């Protein structure tokens, strides 16, 4: 391809180095909020007579 | 040599099997050297590199080449050797390679030395938790490989709080599946993230044989939230695994099916996986046939079925298709079959629902046929002034039956003839019975006219004596009948306004309810202006419910009816809009999903809907926020109040309105540049600390044009210089959003 990456598998490399030897945010735990409940058509309907 | 070798496999990977052969001479000597150094070169390249996957392909393909055969270099082992020892790096990469790394070359086998099975378990439980997320990503995938308790408890946790879609999506393509992790890959289905809910149905759940495993309302859990989505894609894989996998477990026969999701408690859930199965299996909806003997030995499901057919039909226009529902003649005759078989008990449950279905089909019809709407019209007639319906089949009886008469008139006159005759009868259920007449009644008619007669009648002969009835019961349903006959004079509704009044004060909490609804209606319906004499005595009531967090359902009601009052006809949204705001973020109120869920429908509605909602907003916008900081003080306070504020800050944002004439847009003021003068004006009032802090801090949050008249800027200006007079002592980042905030005027004004 037009961009090389690109890797020269022979270069020389200190593995003790790169061996050289948790994280507290962690609420809301990722999910949609409560929505589909709701008939958004209930608002604009009488409480007491809905197929106004 | 060996080495260039895997060098090559670096750009593509058709030649990979060509390179394995040549690699395969190779076998007998540096060999495992070579790799291992072609390796640690793969640990100092990013991620991003398209190269380091190919070249890993390329190992991966060459040792199962290898394995097939001449099993008797075992290279899986040396290799985890090696590259275990990286587990623990500072290079996120070195650690995120080594996972890649380990996790693919571990699948090539399973047969591993105990030791190697320990270590590499123990290091890997404490990576899943590394700090970067694209570590994680690629450590439990290496983990899922040694699956079977610890191990799996671990994965429920990540998948279930990792703040990463993409790894809780790794952890929900490669953990077990069972009763025990079930619940949570189900949860899963309301990710925030599309492709992740996606993957429940298109990946996850397929690997379950059978949908039967499941119980009953997982299945209908299921269907509910996979064909009600928001994104067009998971709604698609979701009615995907509904019309291809699940009718294969039933056999390809959609009755069956329907017979293992309980239609009859979960009536709702069923239409509409009909509806999707069909949308996606349209070829099967000209298939279906409903000869006479359909008729004469209906079902649950059976019903559903052409209720829902029927149903689409109609809305899709697939007139032929229609000409393969009955006639009202022979409908008329169905329904009567299933009437003697509300006789007998054991199928009792069962024909409520289908003469049910019965009923929604005849509403649908637009019947010409004069001869079969008479006949119609006769057995409706006969049910209602003879037979004991349930409560759920009388309104669907008397809604059809207005349907027929010509006009309102005629079912007045009819319906006051049921009800007497069924009234003489009685001289407890009967009673009951003819006041759910009557209210079914009012709830059909939209109009006094040439009805007074009908309604004194109505009046006088039941209503005002069940209202003044000492059975509960009976009293209950009479003040609900006496609402409905208000929403149609005027007059009679202010007349009774006293009535509910008292109702909330001095009755139980179903008395409460039927005040709330009572009193919302005869605004929405006859007017603000002719009840403001009760203005105050009604926004007190409705001020009163909405503060009991005690009653879930009360304080719902009364958030829906101030939400409508307010969009529908603009009640005093000044006076309810800082109450609302509080009480919708209070946390008291946090665990009623109800309330959180009316009102999480309706802000967005008030705001976004005109530009003058947006303002009033604004107007209360301090107030309410300085109200939540105290209130909040008594887990994490100044975190949530940071989402509360951004929330407030969103709905007051000019560019989030919906938008669809108006020449004068011109000198409109812009709502966050008059909520900037609105802060300063209250800085004083504020507490100095985190208060009078954090009301500065949105000063650096509002969204201010750059295209507005200089006379803007300069009053803003004002504003803050009235607010500096103070002299009051503030620290450097309040200094510092000031100065940013001050200087941004005096250039906007200068463009």
């Amino acid at each position: 391809r037009e961009l090389d990456n690109a890797i020269d598998f022979l270069q020389e490399v200190d593995v003790e180095a790169l061996f050289t030897p948790k994280l507290s945010h962690w609420h809301n735990r990722c999910l949609l909020p409560d929505d589909y409940q709701y008939d958004s058509k209930r608002l604009l309907q009488l409480f007491l007579k809905p197929k106004m | 040599s060996c080495i260039q070798i895997i060098s090559s496999s670096q750009t593509s990977i058709a030649g990979h099997r060509k390179l394995c052969n040549k690699l395969f001479t190779l076998r007998t000597q540096g060999f495992e050297t070579d790799i291992l150094r072609a390796l640690n070169i793969i640990l100092t390249v990013k991620k991003g590199n398209s190269n380091a996957d190919r070249v890993l392909r390329f190992l991966v393909t060459f040792v199962n080449y290898l394995q097939q055969k001449d099993p008797e270099i075992d290279i899986v082992q040396p290799i985890l050797k090696h590259i275990l020892r990286g587990l623990d790096a500072k290079d996120k990469t070195v650690r995120y390679r080594c996972c890649q790394i380990i996790a693919r070359v571990v699948n090539c086998v399973k047969e591993i030395d105990d030791d190697l099975y320990n270590t590499l378990k123990e290091k890997l439980l404490s990576r899943v938790l590394d700090r970067e997320s694209i570590v994680r990503l690629e450590a439990v995938v290496a983990l899922s490989r040694l699956q079977e308790n610890d191990v799996r408890n671990i994965l429920l946790f990540l998948l279930q709080n990792d703040p990463s879609s993409e790894v809780r999506r790794s952890v929900l393509l490669n953990i077990e599946v069972s009763n025990s992790t079930l619940p949570f890959i189900l949860e899963r289905a309301r990710d925030v993230d599309a492709a992740n809910r996606k993957c429940v149905y298109a990946r996850v759940l397929p690997k379950i044989g059978d949908f039967r495993y499941l119980s009953i309302k997982k299945r209908v859990r299921i269907l509910k939230w996979g064909l009600n989505d928001r994104d067009e894609s998971v709604e698609k894989a979701a009615a995907d695994m509904l019309a291809y996998q699940w009718i294969e477990n039933a056999d390809n026969n959609l009755l069956e099916l329907l017979e293992r999701l309980d239609v009859s408690n979960n009536s709702d859930v069923a239409v509409l996986a009909i509806k999707k199965f069909f949308d996606v299996r349209v070829d099967s909806l000209s298939q279906l046939e409903f000869p006479e003997q359909f008729w004469l030995e209906l079902t649950a499901e059976s019903s559903l079925l052409a209720r829902t057919f029927n149903e689409i039909c109609i809305e899709k226009n697939y007139t032929d298709l229609l000409d393969k529902m009955p006639e009202v003649v022979q409908l008329t005759y169905y329904i009567e079959r299933q009437y003697v078989s509300l006789r007998d008990k054991s199928s009792y449950d069962e024909s409520c629902f289908i003469i049910e279905q019965l009923l929604y089909i005849g509403l649908s019809q637009d019947m010409v046929d004069e001869i079969g709407r008479r006949k119609l019209l006769k057995s409706l007639t006969n049910s209602l002034s003879t037979m004991a319906l349930p409560d759920s089949l009388i309104s669907l009886h008397i809604e059809l039956l207005r349907k027929l008469c010509s006009s309102e008139n005629d079912f007045c006159s009819l319906l006051v003839e049921i009800i007497t005759e069924v009234f003489e009868q009685g001289h407890a259920f009967n009673e009951l019975r003819c006041l759910s007449y009557v209210q079914c009644l009012f709830e059909n008619i939209t109009s006094s006219l040439n009805e007074n007669l009908y309604m004194v009648d109505m009046l006088k002969t039941l209503i005002i004596p069940a209202v003044r009835s000492h059975d509960l019961p009976i009293r209950e349903k009479g003040l609900e009948c006496l609402s409905l006959v208000c929403l149609l004079n005027a007059d009679l509704a202010f007349e009774n306004v006293p009535l509910y009044l008292h109702c909330y004060e001095k009755g139980s909490v179903v008395l409460k309810c039927t005040a709330i609804r009572t009193l919302t209606d005869m605004l929405i319906q006859h007017g603000k202006a002719k009840f403001t004499e009760y203005e105050d005595a009604i926004s007190s009531i409705l001020f009163e419910a909405l503060g009991e967090f005690e009653n879930a359902e009360l304080q719902t009601l009364g958030a829906e009816a101030i939400a409508k009052l307010l969009v529908i006809l603009h009640y005093r949204d000044e006076l309810f809009l800082k109450p609302l705001i509080i009480q919708y973020f209070e946390p008291n109120t946090v665990d009623n999903h109800a309330l959180r869920q009316v009102l999480g429908y309706f802000f967005p509605v008030y705001a976004f809907g005109a530009h003058e909602n947006q303002w009033r907003i604004a107007t209360i916008f301090c107030d309410a926020l300085l109200s939540l900081l105290e209130i909040y003080r008594d887990d994490d306070v100044q975190l949530s109040i940071g989402h509360i504020a951004q929330q407030m800050l969103d709905w007051t944002d000019n560019e989030k309105l919906y938008e669809r004439g108006d020449d004068y847009i011109a000198l409109n003021h812009n709502v966050h540049l008059h909520l900037a003068n609105m802060i300063f004006e209250s800085l004083p009032n504020a507490s100095e600390g985190k208060e009078r802090k954090f009301m500065i801090s949105l000063l650096g949050k509002l969204k201010i044009p750059t295209d507005l008249p200089s006379s803007d800027y300069q009053r803003t200006k004002r504003k803050l210089e009235t607010y500096e007079s103070h002299g009051f002592t503030m620290d450097s980042t309040s200094l510092s959003i000031l100065a940013k905030f001050e200087r941004m005027l005096l250039q906007n004004e200068e463009a």
